[PDB]
């Protein structure tokens, strides 16, 4: 259990082809800790008169040497080329430190904003029901619902948010995973992990991915719809990707 | 071996002018088989002006017809093929009328493109092959004066 | 893996007609009983309750084809109350009426003007994906609305027309239409000892999306020829004039994010010349056949149009035009006068036609290259390839037909290549055809590996089931067996795989009142996405026909011949 | 020869599609054979039928050995079986050889109870109790005749088991008369009460009726005086497990040996009609009787084959009241009834009326004296009959009957009729069918009259009707109510296109299936077909119609 | 009201001798016509007789039907109505051929659980279904003979 206190909260595009270089002040073995809230931006590439929807995720994360950290991309089928949207909050473990400046327990009913900003982490017990967070609302959408609609839904959740009272203390980081991760008494972050790509309905179906936590485990499982393009012009093949990208997660203190 | 050239291999003399009588005179096929015909020295007579002892080229009805040919690994289409079956009879006067015909075959991709340039393209497809088909009309030419001569 | 049946049976005056029922097993029993309407000479509906009991309920399908002093015409109002699956499938719009609109006016008026008119209004984004439509025209998914007006002579033309479409707030595909697009085009000859064309066309672009660019263009091609031709040679030049003027508004999303600054306004002027050349020789064959004749018949031609920077014209109408063996030949690269290529080049071109005593041809085989002086630059040239080389004799091509006896065949075609040293395409087949029912066929196809990346989308290049090219081998066959039994069957065979494409058998009874048929085939219906191997679909379907007291007669073959997924095709 | 023949495929809502292709072998022409693959989809496999028609110096006769290894509904139905095997069989043998022998056979069995339930067949149908299993051998010659019986059955019902079955059924049957003024005539019986439980009574019976009849004869009158015995020797049997229950036990061997007397009588008159309808005439046919046979104590003896008889006109007049030996009656009785045809000048019976009563004199005694009357009645004009049949035209009928009643105060039973037919494709036709709930307790067993469903009696009101419109179509109907509980029994609705190559023929039901014991209400059971006959080169067509009123569970039947 | 006693019989006076022609003379139905006809005073004659004036029956085919009559609220049949038809033609010699029908009609209850004791009914419901059949039979001849004489 470590507090690490703050450096930046980066919310850029990448600068080169899939490669993001925020840059901050670093001391020298402080192991530096990056939580990610934006892994993933669907961006709409062009391919010779067609308009393609297409996954940006993030997978590799290289220290600087002592200056910044950098952030390398990669799309979903690995043919085209795009400046992604990343964002997040980095911290060295060894100056404000961040703060629980909001904690109750609310309930969503398909969208809520954040009341202040920060890095909210959650804690509900539903199974029909994914959470995701993209850059300022909380959205939940139904999951065992299968058809193109954007079908909402409404949980009950337990809501924290830190920023620049209890201090911040994290804890074990989960690779959340298309398998039951167990987690205990703990709290979960909030982020999209992921994009699908779907036969579906007669469209190329596109939606997110999220947070599915039943009982005390986490799971990858579909959100909110991007959009819809027609079979009829181009056909595309599935995929289901999910962010290596680990989640923080914090003790049921605050 | 010795190759004489050509000798008036072309239109047959006889048929060095006749009427294009067709039940589409505007549409694309007549202007191709028009032109066709001017390169080869025939004069088009004025749609029956004459009184008679002319030949005569009777356009028929085209048919275009795009079936699937071969499938990627997940059952969906790649080649197409085109065919399009051309028919014509031509009049001698007095004589008889003999029919001709034509067949060209075009294969290519399925290209996933827009619904504007998927168009164009099955445009430029469409009227390459209403060339290639005109021009075996214009051959099979010398055939009717061979079945006509016995 | 999955099997699915399908049974069957139905038919091929202010009275009934006769109804057809089916069974299947998705979309259980589905039941039509027309009805004809005559009321007038020139008025005649056509209401037809359709019942469907998977949604559990029956919609109207109706018509009203009429000939009134207008012209031709039709009407469709197909309407369904209420879904049952619809309900299911989209929980949020509240009503579960689906409906579809159609119009398909047209008419002559003095034998040169003309009209057209396609509306096809719908309801729900998913009415085509659930319904077979008998009448509607759907456009990248929505539903158009083309209107159009005409003139014609035998040389002045005109077709202003435009057409828009039924986009509703759930698709996100990006088309673009044409509101509305004169067309003009002059034809007068022997100017001299010349020819000449006129094109025109004012068009303009609008996305169906609200962040895309628009457009307006103009355009103008003047041409002239000259044709000269001998008893044993040809030739004809000509040189055209090119003029398009764009006027691009609406670039703010599409300039934001990317670096290739649409321009404002474009004015792109290119003139181009052609020089066409061919030559025919002959020889009596007498040595192999009596009497026969051969025909040596080489061919050039010599394009050049000068090179324009195109990265500030949007790519609005533009694809790739790909290659055959008249495909050398061409004039263009890209088709539509939006990405005009540049080309500095010379193709070359032999055949050989061996005629028979009749003057009846009976063989031809031809060969050519495109030998490129100077790169074809367009300005966005973003094309993959396996080579480093650009100028010279790029593209190889071929053809054959050899016309054994009446009742044979068999054809050719390939396509090497040199920027990948290896074969690109080698369509091939051979057929023995009796009559309608006795024949047979195989086939082939290749593509390499290398094509499907050059010219398909580029997730083509990364996809198990794209990226291996094509490689596979066929066969149908036919035969009657009795004076009222016939016999079908085909199988396509992949060969970088070693596992089969298609498989289709039927037989047919076929009498002066009825026929009975019955079909098996084993197809590719899409891929895991999970285990990634290909995933069959086993298919046997059992049909009847009510042949009533006519003429109409048949063994059945050639119906059933078009019934898998690779249909057949004469190829004779 | 040796050929397929038409087929024929239909949608039916229980088995989604059928398919029939049946072939037709041939032998020597005596015999054949129709095997015919039958697809059902939702079941699965396909049915295999094999009828096999013949004839032999015995005679005529047919098979079916219907035939389904696998059914995917009755797997769901009982997935504890181990298979789910369906089959039928259909014997039916029946002719006579070198005119005095003569043999019978009729058989049919099923793999499980609940086969004609969800089946169709010709040879049986949903309501339905049991299937008959019965063989027969004789010969019969004018004067003396012995046959060979073997009665079985096969109920379904599983709520009670017990069945029973007569093994050997030997029954000589001599005749000779011109006996001085009499006639004679003897019977005979031996059997063997085997049941298809363990723990129900067996038996052993034998009988020797003789009889002395006496006729008279005049131009006008009948009168026929008779005597005849009865004996009835017992061995009944394994009464172990029965004498428990019953207060009075069942003992072995029991002599039953009764006389019986009766005396018949009529005569007829004539009117003719020429005052009101010249040209016709009109009889009139009283006719009187009286009964008497000694009561025997018959509580000792388990009823095998014994069922009390109904009540029509000519059943007053019957000898008995229960049809078997086992539990022969005891009354004295008179019996009356009057007669009154009117022919017509061809000296046809054109209409016809009766009525009759059966006033008794003590009782009605069997010594087994414990059925319980709605209320009892000791003597009297109890039982009262009635019937008439009037033949309105060559194209109309009206058929009645009526068992009136003094005991309880309630019409036993009533039936009627009226058809108008013109041709075989047009007919309209009422029915009725009462039975009055006393009855169904005076006769049927205790079980039916506490019972929801077997309580009200019966009140039923039919309706048949047809009409060929223009020439092609066929339309049939009917409708039959339930007045008592006022709602529906059976409903039937079918058109049939008949062209010259095909015809295509749809059809509607709901008829009652089952009982709900839960809700205790009438669990319906409709049914929609859509049949298409493929018939082409067939040069008889026939618009079919006299076949769809013959396919609901009550079929139709011509009253004239 | 003047009703006399009949003294024309039931069977005419050219009928007093009759040829009973049958397929079957000793089944149940012709027992049943014999007897029928002694009660009659019929002198009843083979076919070996010289007599060709004498008048002879032909009893044709029976058909015993019987189907349900009316269902019980659970589904089962409860009353049952079989009928039977018998043909028949009449040979009077010196004139043409005439033909008569019989149909009866009759009832009774089922009862599954008794089903041997509802079978030695239906073997007795037959066997005097065969008795009220034959007297429509022997009830029709005075029609033949009054309707021949004309």
């Amino acid at each position: 259990l470590r507090a690490p206190s703050y450096c930046t909260s980066f919310n850029q595009r990448a600068q080169s082809n899939k490669t993001l270089t925020i840059n901050t002040p670093l001391t020298a073995g402080s192991q530096v800790v990056v939580a990610l809230t934006r892994p993933v931006e669907v961006i709409e590439v062009f391919d010779q008169t067609l308009v393609i929807p297409d996954p940006f995720y993030v997978t590799s994360v290289t220290r600087n040497g002592n200056s910044g950290i950098t952030l390398r991309g990669d799309d979903a089928y690995g043919a085209y080329s795009g400046l992604p949207q990343w964002a997040g909050v980095i911290m060295e473990v060894l100056a404000k430190l961040m703060t629980c400046r909001y904690a109750k327990r609310v309930r969503v009913n398909g969208s809520m904003a954040l009341p202040v900003s920060g890095v909210p982490f959650a804690r509900w017990d539903d199974g029909n029901v994914s959470v995701g967070f993209d850059g300022g609302s909380i959205i939940v959408r139904n999951a065992s619902y299968g058809g193109i609609d954007d079908v909402a839904a409404s949980v009950d959740m337990d809501l924290v948010i830190f920023n620049n009272n209890k201090p911040f203390v994290y804890d074990r980081t989960i690779n959340i995973g298309t398998s039951d991760q167990n987690i205990g008494n703990s709290l979960i972050q909030l982020s999209y992990t992921g994009a699908l790509i779907q036969n579906n309905g007669g469209y190329n179906h596109v939606r997110m991915n999220g947070i599915r936590m039943a009982g005390n485990n986490v799971r990858v499982a579909k959100n909110r719809v991007i959009g819809n393009y027609s079979r009829q012009q181009f056909q595309m093949p599935g995929k289901n990707i999910a962010v290596p990208t680990p989640l923080l997660v914090i003790p049921n203190m605050y | 071996c010795g190759w004489h050239l050509r000798d008036t291999t072309q239109v047959p003399s006889t048929m060095k002018v006749m009427i294009l009588d067709s039940g589409d005179p505007n549409g694309p096929l007549s202007r191709a088989v028009r032109n066709q015909l001017r390169l080869n020295g025939v004069e088009l007579l004025d749609k029956e002006t004459t009184r008679k002892d002319v030949p005569s080229l009777r356009l028929g009805k085209v048919s275009i017809a795009k079936d699937t040919a071969s499938v990627f690994r997940n059952g969906q289409t790649a080649e197409y093929q085109m065919i399009m079956t051309v028919n014509a009879t031509v009049l001698i006067p007095g004589r008889d009328i003999y029919p001709i015909s034509a067949k060209v075959f075009r294969s290519f991709f399925d290209n996933p493109q827009m619904a504007l340039a998927k168009d164009n393209e099955q445009d430029m497809i469409v009227k390459e092959m209403y060339d290639r088909a005109a021009e075996q009309l214009i051959r099979k030419l010398p055939s009717i004066r061979a079945a006509d001569i016995r | 893996e999955i099997w699915n049946a399908r049974f069957k049976v139905g038919p091929v005056r202010s009275g009934f007609l006769i109804p057809n029922a089916k069974y299947t097993t998705t979309n259980y029993f589905e039941f039509y009983l027309p009805y004809y309407w005559n009321i007038a000479p020139n008025m005649d509906a056509t209401i037809t309750p359709h019942y469907m009991h998977r949604r559990g309920n029956i919609m109207w399908e109706n018509e009203f084809r009429y000939l009134s002093q207008a012209g031709a015409g039709l009407m469709e109002l197909d309407y369904l109350p209420s879904d049952k699956v619809y309900e299911d499938e989209h929980p949020n719009d509240d009503s579960s009426r689906r409906w579809l609109f159609y119009w398909n006016h047209s008419g002559v008026m003095d034998q040169v003007w003309r009209f057209n008119v396609d509306y096809t209004k719908v309801s729900d984004p998913s009415y085509f994906n659930d319904f077979d439509n008998k009448y509607g025209s759907s456009t990248d998914g929505y539903a158009t609305q083309k209107f159009s007006v005409g003139y014609a002579v035998q040389n002045f033309n005109a077709t202003v027309s435009t057409k828009q479409f039924q986009v509703f707030s759930e698709q996100n595909t990006s088309s673009y239409s044409a509101e509305p697009q004169l067309d003009v085009n002059y034809y007068q000859n022997d100017v001299g000892p010349f020819d000449t064309r006129i094109y025109g066309q004012a068009v303009h672009f609008v996305n169906t999306r609200d962040d895309m660019p628009e457009a307006t263009r103009v355009h103008l091609e003047p041409t002239i020829n000259l044709p000269l031709s001998n008893n044993w040679g040809s030739i004809n030049t000509e040189a055209k004039f090119l003029a398009t003027h764009y006027q691009q508004t609406n670039l703010d999303w599409y300039n934001s994010r990317n670096t290739t600054k649409l321009d404002e306004s474009v004015n792109r002027v290119m003139p181009q010349f052609k020089v066409d050349g061919k030559m025919v020789f002959e020889r009596d064959m007498e040595m192999l056949a009596p009497g026969y004749t051969q025909t040596l018949e080489p061919r050039a031609q010599y394009l050049y149009v000068p090179y324009r920077d195109q990265s500030d014209i949007y790519n609005y109408d533009s694809s790739l035009l790909q290659s055959d063996y008249s495909g050398l030949f061409r004039d263009r690269t890209y088709g539509g006068l939006d990405r005009i290529a540049s080309a500095n080049q010379v193709t070359t071109g032999v055949t050989s036609r061996i005629y028979d005593d009749a003057a009846v041809e009976r063989f031809n085989i031809s060969v050519g290259q495109i030998y490129y002086f100077t790169e074809s630059r367009t300005g966005d040239d973003n094309i993959t390839w396996e080579n480093d080389d650009k100028t010279g004799s790029l593209v190889w091509a071929g053809d054959t037909y050899w016309r054994i006896s009446e009742r044979w065949g068999l054809r050719g075609g390939i396509q090497y290549d040199t920027r990948l040293d290896n074969v690109a395409t080698s369509n091939s087949s051979i057929e023995y055809r009796r009559d309608e029912d006795r024949l047979v066929q195989l086939n082939y196809h290749y593509a390499s590996p290398e094509y499907i990346q050059a010219t398909l989308p580029k997730y083509y290049s990364t996809a198990e089931q794209y990226k291996n090219g094509i490689s596979q081998v066929g066969a149908v066959a036919s035969r009657p067996i009795a004076d009222r039994w016939s016999i079908v069957g085909a199988y396509y065979y992949d060969t970088n795989a070693n596992k089969q494409a298609d498989s289709m058998l039927g037989v047919q009874y076929s009498s002066c009142c009825y026929a009975i048929r019955v079909g098996y085939e084993r197809k590719l219906n899409g891929w895991d996405n999970d285990k990634q191997h290909a995933v069959y679909d086993n298919a046997i379907g059992f049909n009847i026909e009510l042949r009533g007291l006519s003429s109409n007669y048949g063994l059945g073959t050639q119906e059933m011949l078009r019934s898998n997924i690779l249909p057949y095709q004469n190829t004779l």
